[PDB]
């Protein structure tokens, strides 16, 4: 009977709960942005100063 | 009197222009032939007849667009000299329109603009139109400005350009031409205005009620803004604004000049049955991001000085209350070192409607020119698109073969990077 108890785990057909259709329906959050959106090339990306004379 | 000269470049500039001149001739009361069935001196010249002539020059490197005017109804209005057409276009190549094909016609055009300035006793500025993606618009426009800068010098050269859209694009090589042109524009231009087609499509469908527009409807909306801008010099008003005032008030520095445009009310007029469109209503409609003619939301950035132009029944008492209200709005930011922040003008003449029109004959309207740090969003996109192509050198061979040297590509790329941090440093406060 302990074998029978181990056979019937307390799930009692709370198994296979998530189906293929529901996983299609569920909301998926936004992923990280692609590398293509990042692309400003390095040497210009790194530039330090400006041409505007705002300081005194 | 006081005169303004119009120069039109490329397909966009020319066919925007005939939209502008159909507006003015209808406004002043001049038939298309130049006869009549005031402020004519500001835009037209009189001859030894009852006939008038516009102060305009149309320039393009291919004859199809200009020849439409030559066989059109308006052919009798323009002087045959004013219509200048090349032999073969620049093929959306900046180098071809700047070095090889541009120099074939540059000196022919410069005689004609200079000759027109002789008749302008009280010349105060020029108006120049561009489309950035076109080879002639960017390439030949840069060559025209460089020469014009030394020719006239201390005269206000204003420009009205179409910024390439954030996502809508008609040229693959479009990012290359805009950045190279931006170098020549920034040092020589006194002040230039941005609009983009993508926002003008959205406004013309949402505010105006058209299912399917063409460039014709967009070109008429642009003409209204220029009409309101120039109304101060032509017709009476309680607060006049000259061209030179725009140069000083709007731009805080030399390199940060680029403002954006707005206009209100833009309404399909059956919707105008329901509302009276008071001064407070039109003032509020200016500041919504939906009404911007450039598809960049000001809420990402901040406002520097803004210029307001009112036309029609507006009264100076009602203006002060309206702008006071917009200062209370906490959806609108202003940089700390611009507490004043405003320049206002009032004119009495309401806008003019056109046969086959799109807009209403409303009794009052307002136009806006605002300088904002939100334009830094547009520069980042254009710069990013440029770097993708340039890393693998996707289109350089076409430019180099047409007289361009490669070293101009990174140097023009450096200045935009400086401009990008020019906008970031100014956006800070202390
Ligand atoms: N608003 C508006 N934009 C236009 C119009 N015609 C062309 N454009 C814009 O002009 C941009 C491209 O420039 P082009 O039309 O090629 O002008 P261009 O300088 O003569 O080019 P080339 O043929 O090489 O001489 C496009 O993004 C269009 O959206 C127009 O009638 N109205
Ligand atoms: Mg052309």
């Amino acid at each position: 009977k302990a074998k029978a108890k181990s056979a019937r785990r307390p799930t009692f057909k709370k198994a296979g709960r998530s189906t293929r259709a529901s996983r299609g329906h569920t909301v998926k959050p936004a992923p990280p942005p692609s590398e293509a959106e990042t692309f400003k090339m390095k040497r210009f990306k790194n530039i330090d100063h400006y041409k505007i004379v705002d300081y005194w | 009197m006081r005169e303004v000269i119009s120069i039109h470049v490329g397909q966009a500039g020319v066919q925007i222009g005939n939209g502008c001149w159909e507006l003015y001739c209808l406004e002043h009361g001049i038939q298309p032939d130049g006869q009549l069935p005031d402020a004519f001196n500001t835009f037209f010249s009189e001859t030894g007849a009852g006939k008038h002539v516009p102060r305009a020059v149309f320039v393009d490197l291919e004859p199809t667009v200009v020849d439409e005017v030559r066989t059109g109804t308006y052919r009798q209005l323009f002087h045959p000299e004013q219509l200048i057409s090349g032999k073969e276009d620049a093929a959306n190549n900046y180098a071809r329109g700047h070095y090889t094909v541009g120099k074939e016609i540059i000196d022919l055009t410069l005689d004609r603009i200079r000759k027109l300035a002789d008749q302008c006793t009280g010349l105060q500025g020029f108006l120049i139109f561009h489309s950035f993606g076109g080879g002639t618009g960017a390439g030949f426009g840069s060559l025209l400005l460089e020469r014009l800068s030394v020719d006239y010098g201390k005269k206000s050269k204003l420009e009205f350009t179409v910024y390439p859209s954030p996502q809508v694009s008609t040229a693959i090589v479009e990012p290359y031409n805009s950045i190279l042109a931006t170098h020549s524009m920034i040092d020589h231009s006194d002040c230039a205005f941005m609009v983009d087609n993508e926002a003008l499509y959205d406004l013309c469908r949402r505010a105006l009620d058209i299912e399917r527009p063409t460039y014709t409807n967009l070109n008429r909306l642009i003409g209204q803004v220029v009409s309101s801008l120039t109304a101060s010099l032509r017709f009476d008003g309680a607060l006049n604004v000259d061209f030179t005032e725009f140069q000083t008030n709007l731009v805080p520095y030399a390199r940060i000049h680029f403002p954006i445009c707005s206009y209100a009310p833009v309404i399909s007029a059956e919707k105008a049955y329901h509302e009276q469109l008071s001064v407070a209503e039109i003032t509020n409609s200016l500041f919504e991001p939906a009404n911007m003619m450039v598809k960049c939301d000001p809420r990402h950035g901040k406002y520097m000085a803004c210029t307001l132009l009112y036309r029609g029944d507006v009264v100076p008492k009602d203006v002060s209350a309206a702008v006071a209200t917009i200062k209370t709005k906490r959806t609108i930011q202003f940089v700390d070192w611009c507490p004043t922040g405003f320049k206002m003008g009032i004119n009495y003449q309401p806008p003019t409607v056109v046969p086959g029109g799109d807009l209403a004959k409303v009794q009052r309207a307002v136009c806006m020119l605002a300088n904002t740090t939100a334009i830094a969003e547009a520069w980042s996109r254009l710069d990013h698109k440029f770097d993708l192509m340039y890393a693998k050198r996707a289109f350089v061979h076409w430019y180099v073969g047409e007289g361009m040297e490669e070293a101009e590509f990174p140097e023009a790329r450096e200045d935009l990077a400086l401009l990008e941090k020019d906008y970031d440093e100014v956006a800070a406060e202390s």
